[PDB]
C-alpha cells in the first residue's frame, strides 16, 4: 500500500506531528471509552434496583 | 459514706459497695428474595447489546 499510495505514506509519516487535543485534560483516563461505528445511534441500558 | 476516722476505739466503719451489671447485644437475622432468569434461558434472551428482557 506505502509503495503505491504516496499520500498514504506521507499521512503515516507525518501524523507524529500532530499534536494531542486540549479536550483530554477535561476527563479522567476512566471516563473516555471509544466505541466501533461513524454515523448513527447506540443505546445503553442501565439497570438499577429497589426493595418492595 | 464519708470514711470513718480512726480515733480510740471504733467497730462501725463505713462501707463500700460493688455492683455488676450485665450487658447484652441482639442479633438478627433478615432475607430479601428476588427474581431472576434461568440459565437454560438466558440464550433466549442474549441480546446484541443488553442480555435481558
Amino acid at each position: 500500500l506505502f509503495d503505491e499510495n504516496y499520500y498514504a505514506k506521507a499521512v503515516a509519516n507525518i501524523i507524529g506531528e500532530v499534536k494531542d487535543p486540549i479536550m483530554y485534560k477535561w476527563f479522567s483516563p476512566d471516563q473516555i471509552e471509544d466505541v466501533d461505528l461513524q454515523m448513527g445511534y447506540q443505546k445503553t441500558v442501565k439497570w438499577d434496583a429497589f426493595l418492595n | 459514706a464519708n470514711p470513718t476516722t480512726i480515733a480510740n476505739e471504733v467497730n462501725t466503719i463505713s462501707t463500700i459497695g460493688f455492683s455488676s451489671e450485665v450487658v447484652r447485644l441482639n442479633y438478627l437475622k433478615l432475607q430479601y428474595k428476588f427474581r431472576h432468569l434461568k440459565q437454560t434461558s438466558e440464550k433466549f434472551y442474549t441480546s446484541d447489546s443488553y442480555i435481558g428482557d
